[PDB]
């Protein structure tokens, strides 16, 4: 097998990372102290789960993960929580002062004080790998650390690990649970400087997840705990092919081959179904056809956009549970003839299918009901340009008056970097139009 | 030159010195470089006794300095209610206009001297007098949201 | 970002500073001897933000007391929490400033500034992660205004990377009919525009108006005005003093509330208004945006809100607040700039202030604040045109150009508010 290192940056990256690693432990049968009674090879191994967990001589299974934040509050909760014995303590790195929701403080002034320590601690994990394939990087777009420090870290990882793949799980901002008025600026600046250095990025729209919690889970005012639990269930479905046996997306390179036809348009849309409240413990189990149809309903998407107003370039269906391959073939056949699903003329009009026959795991304390079969569809559609257009518009409204720009220029950043980043977003919108938005 | 010493004595509030200098022929209507007289200076610095004594020795109650300021304009500006009443009793022109178009009413209203505003209205101050920017004392009250001042002017 | 260093200068500064310590100690469960007699762990979580811990479970305020008139130190000590202040932190002069800005900034005040800076250094070195400084002062006097601004400029040179925040009391002839106050206020606003990151504008005109017309007190005293000031200061520092969802600090407030560096003068508001000695969620949202509840004498409906931070205190539904806040933004949409999306932030805190079971504090960065600056500017121009009492300032080293520069800077600030008030997105 080939190893993967996960890096969690800032509050959103750290809180989502904690929820993800808890779910990974329950899916693999790893206890909070790291013991795995099902693993017969003590001290090492070449198994599928070893891509995400190293092993000590005493049978402890340790996540190949680094948590970094510019202030200690959020990482201190990980150091004193239930899984405090699971992580390497040296791989929980904290500063004293945060980036104050300012990309420039995360990237140039405060972030510079800890970048070398973070890379030396990442190197210690890389040395323990026999065939490192790459990095999974978790972070918000809106935060100062999530935006600024992530772009500095991605710039440095491209120099020190030239041939290794880098994948992102990025949190796209929503007005309902946002922190700062400057989040559009931070999002455009980090998208500009990370674009060349990331091979594939899965955006998670906080508004899409907030709406799913309200409608499907009947949660009146969802909090980050509710959002993070649903996000971790979707991230798990995406990474399952790297941690278990299978035939689709078996390594980081294959994510790029199947979902990214050109380097810049590397933002796939994830759709997930079924999402059912835990208060409906006796719900009717949905068929393969019903859950597959739900993948083409905009309400079940991770990013708010309309794929009917766009063209598909790639489509992968990842099933988990009681799914017969014959029933998948029949459901896809209906999707091709009945529905208006348009592919680009230069891509093969087809669906790649992967089936893991173990049902999804539910965490104790979660809002989701147990289901016998679930599906995560990963598609590269030109309709995701609607998310970039919404964000670029909010940036333009403030930038035309130069509102808040002084806070960035005062922290070692040149004013020209804003116009350069914005033109790069204008070119990205044109890249989707050239393909077919 | 006792006129230069009388100007300093009126500003400083030295009553006895003012009486001595007038007795020795000092010019009660002497002016400094900017046209200010001992009466302007006594009214600006709040020396009521000097104001009364100067008015009983030929001071021109309506003298103007180089900017058109009368002693009533300065007493209204600084807020000396007793001096305002004494000046009006001795014939101060209540509607005198300086080089900025201001009357004593405009200055008492701007500085919030509401008791002086009532006195000036009772002695016939013109509510329609406009400054160089076209503003009356009532326009100043509405523009700056002073409801107490506006009520007094609407009486 | 944890420690704040509080400085209080001059009579108004020390009077409102003492009330602040009395109101916040009671909220945290701290008695006049510095002992914690509370019943909630949420009171001690961010107590280090304003208090230094000492042996025997004692909590001493990180407060520095400054003044040129020595009688002020005696009045503070005789107060209920007068002995809790560190005796070494009292730095008082022999001769006062006599309401003269030049005496505070260039002669009397300049001889005591090095002594205050040594005490500031002592408190700043004992800080693990210093946020910045909080100063309470008036702008109409001599010490808080003249020496207060000189202190700001000197502290700015030694700590250019920390936040400077002020609670500045603006003069009004309704409370003090002292005609040199527009000069001292204009000369101070010229310094505050250049050297502070955030300033709360506490206007004596609005405080008198609330007391006389709303609370029906015919002869308001400084105690009655200061009752409203202490309630406002408690409300605007709530998220610095209690955990809450946001990890609020002085730099996050500036980055999100200040879009242009000079437009950093905030209009605070409070609801409900109450007199010393003597509400549903839609009533608190409605009262927060009403002109009668603003601590600056400006009508917010004459301008536009660039940014707003609102903090609700007490037991209430967080969903009801989200609905009611969006409701106020829809009915009053023309009073918010359309070119700053999501320009209103809301926060809730479990612990309400003394006596009141419910509470709502408003912090607005509105273009209507130009009305306050226009009022002071008109008073300054009326006095300066006649050159009244100018010799009291020039005799202490000042030159006439410093007055014209301060006037020009303040009028430029008014024009800057008007510019963004008429700005459109299209
Ligand atoms: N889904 C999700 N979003 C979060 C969470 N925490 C914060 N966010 C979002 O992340 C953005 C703010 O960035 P944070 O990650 O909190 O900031 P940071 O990276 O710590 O950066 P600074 O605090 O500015 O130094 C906003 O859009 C929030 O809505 C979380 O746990 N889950
Ligand atoms: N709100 C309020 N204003 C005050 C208080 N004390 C003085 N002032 C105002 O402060 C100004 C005079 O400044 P002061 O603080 O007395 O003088 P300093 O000691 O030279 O700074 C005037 O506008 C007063 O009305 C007070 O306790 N509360
Ligand atoms: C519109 O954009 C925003 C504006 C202000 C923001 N928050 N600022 C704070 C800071 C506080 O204490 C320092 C508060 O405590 C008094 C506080 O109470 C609500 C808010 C955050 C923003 O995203
Ligand atoms: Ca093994
Ligand atoms: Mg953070």
């Amino acid at each position: 097998m080939r190893e993967c290192i996960s890096i969690h940056v800032g509050q959103a990256g750290v809180q989502i990372g904690n929820a993800c690693w808890e779910l990974y432990c329950l899916e693999h049968g790893i206890q909070p102290d790291g013991q795995m009674p099902s693993d017969k090879t003590i001290g090492g191994g070449d198994d599928s789960f070893n891509t995400f967990f190293s092993e000590t001589g005493a049978g402890k299974h340790v996540p190949r993960a680094v948590f970094v934040d510019l202030e200690p509050t959020v990482i201190d909760e990980v150091r004193t929580g239930t899984y405090r014995q699971l992580f390497h303590p040296e791989q929980l790195i904290t500063g004293k002062e945060d980036a104050a929701n300012n990309y420039a403080r995360g990237h140039y002034t405060i972030g510079k004080e800890i970048i070398d320590l973070v890379l030396d601690r990442i190197r210690k994990l890389a040395d323990q790998c026999t065939g490192l394939q790459g990095f999974l990087v978790f972070h918000s777009f809106g935060g100062g650390t999530g935006s600024g420090f992530t772009s500095l870290l991605m710039e440095r990882l491209s120099v020190d690990y030239g041939k290794k793949s880098k994948l992102e799980f990025s949190i796209y901002p929503a007005p309902q649970v946002s922190t700062a008025v400057v989040e559009p600026y931070n999002s455009i600046l980090t998208t500009h400087t990370t674009l060349e250095h990331s091979d594939c990025a899965f955006m998670v729209d906080n508004e899409a997840i907030y709406d799913i919690c309200r409608r499907n889970l009947d949660i009146e005012r969802p909090t980050y705990t509710n959002l993070n639990r649903l996000i971790s269930q979707i991230v798990s479905s995406i990474t399952a092919s790297l941690r278990f046996d299978g035939a689709l997306n078996v390594d980081l390179t294959e994510f790029q081959t199947n979902l990214v036809p050109y380097p810049r348009i590397h933002f796939p849309l994830a759709t997930y179904a079924p999402v059912i409240s835990a208060e409906k413990a006796y719900h009717e189990q949905l068929s393969v056809a019903e859950i597959t149809n739900a993948c083409f309903e905009p309400a079940n998407q991770m990013v708010k956009c309309d794929p009917r107003h766009g063209k598909y370039m790639a489509c992968c269906l990842l099933y988990r549970g009681d799914v017969v391959p014959k029933d998948v073939n029949a459901a896809i056949a209906t999707i091709k003839t009945k529905r208006s699903i348009q592919f680009v003329d230069w891509c093969p009009t087809g669906f790649k299918v992967g089936i893991n026959y173990q049902p999804p795991t539910v965490v104790p304390g979660g809002d989701l009901a147990k289901v016998q079969r679930a599906v995560c569809m990963l598609s590269n559609t030109t309709a995701i340009a609607e998310a970039w257009a919404r964000l670029d518009h909010k940036f333009d409204l403030m930038y035309a008056k130069r509102a808040f720009v002084h806070w960035y220029v005062g922290e070692g950043m040149e004013e020209g970097e804003f116009s350069e980043a914005r033109e790069d977003m204008a070119a990205l919108e044109k890249d989707y139009e050239e393909v077919g938005v | 030159d006792l006129g230069k010493k009388l100007l300093e004595a009126a500003r400083a509030g030295q009553d006895d010195e003012v009486r001595i200098l007038m007795a020795n022929g000092a010019d009660v209507n002497a002016t400094d470089a900017s046209g200010l007289t001992p009466l302007h200076l006594a009214a600006t610095y709040g020396h009521l006794e000097i104001v009364e004594v100067l008015l009983k020795h030929g001071a021109d109650v309506n003298a103007i300095d180089i900017m058109g300021s009368t002693p009533l304009h300065l007493a209204a500006l600084i807020g000396h209610l007793e001096i305002v009443e004494v000046l009006l009793k001795h014939g101060a022109d209540v509607n005198a206009v300086d080089t900025w178009g201001d009357t004593p009413l405009h200055l008492a209203a701007i500085m919030g001297h509401l008791e002086i505003v009532e006195v000036l209205l009772k002695h016939g101050a013109d509510v329609n007098a406009q400054d160089k920017f076209g503003k009356t004392a009532f326009d100043i009250s509405i523009d700056n949201g002073n409801e107490d001042l506006a009520e007094i002017l609407q009486k | 970002m944890r420690e704040i260093v509080h400085i209080q200068a001059g009579q108004c500064g020390n009077q409102i500073g003492a009330k602040f310590w009395e109101v916040i100690s009671d909220e945290h469960g701290i008695d006049p001897t510095g002992s914690y007699h509370g019943d909630s762990d949420l009171q001690l979580e961010r107590i280090n933000v304003y208090y230094n811990e000492a042996t025997g479970n004692k909590y001493v305020p990180r407060a520095i007391l400054v003044d040129l008139e020595p009688g002020t130190m005696d009045s503070v000590r005789s107060g209920p929490f007068g002995q809790i202040f560190r005796p070494d932190n009292f730095v008082f002069g022999q001769s006062g400033a006599g309401n003269n800005w030049a005496k505070g900034h260039y002669t009397e005040g300049a001889e005591l500034v090095d002594s205050v800076l040594d005490v500031v250094r002592k408190e700043s070195e004992s800080c693990d992660c210093l946020q910045g400084f909080q100063l309470t002062h008036s702008l109409g006097g001599g010490t808080g205004s003249g020496m207060g601004t000189l202190l700001i400029s000197k502290i700015r040179e030694e700590y250019p990377d920390r936040i400077m925040n002020t609670f500045s009391v603006m003069p009004s002839p309704k409370v003090s009919d002292t005609v040199v106050e527009p000069y001292n206020a204009t000369l101070s606003v010229h310094q505050l525009v250049e050297n502070t990151d955030e300033t709360y504008c506490i206007d004596n005109e609005a405080l008198y108006d609330i007391c006389f017309r709303t609370l029906k007190l015919t002869t308001p005293t400084y105690g009655d005005l200061n009752h409203l000031v202490s309630a406002t200061m408690s409300g605007v520092t709530t998220c610095l003093r209690f955990p809450g969802q946001l990890n609020a600090d002085l730099r996050k407030l500036a980055v999100n509330m200040v879009p242009f560096p000079r437009l950093h003068f905030f209009m605070p508001g409070f609801a409900p208004l109450t007199s010393r000695g003597s509400l549903t969620v839609p009533e608190l949202t409605q009262q927060m945006f009403d002109s009668k509840n603003m601590m600056a004498a400006c009508d917010p409906r004459h301008g536009r809100y660039l940014t707003v931070a609102a903090i609700f205190r007490g037991r209430m539904s967080m969903k009801e607040v989200d609905e009611q806040m969006l409701n106020v933004q829809n009915k009053n949409s023309s009073y918010f700039v359309e070119w700053i999306p999501n320009n209103v932030k809301t926060a809730v805190c479990d612990i309400p202030p003394r006596g009141l079971k419910m509470s709502a504090t408003f912090i607005g960065n509105s273009t209507a604040i130009q009305e306050l600056f226009k009022r002071i500017s008109e008073q300054f121009t009326a006095m300066f045109r006649r050159k009244a009492f100018l010799h009291w300032y020039t005799g202490e080293g000042m030159d006439e150009m410093e007055f014209t520069e301060a006037e020009s800077n303040m009028n430029d600030l008014v024009s800057e508010y008007q510019q963004y008030q008429d700005a459109t997105a299209d």
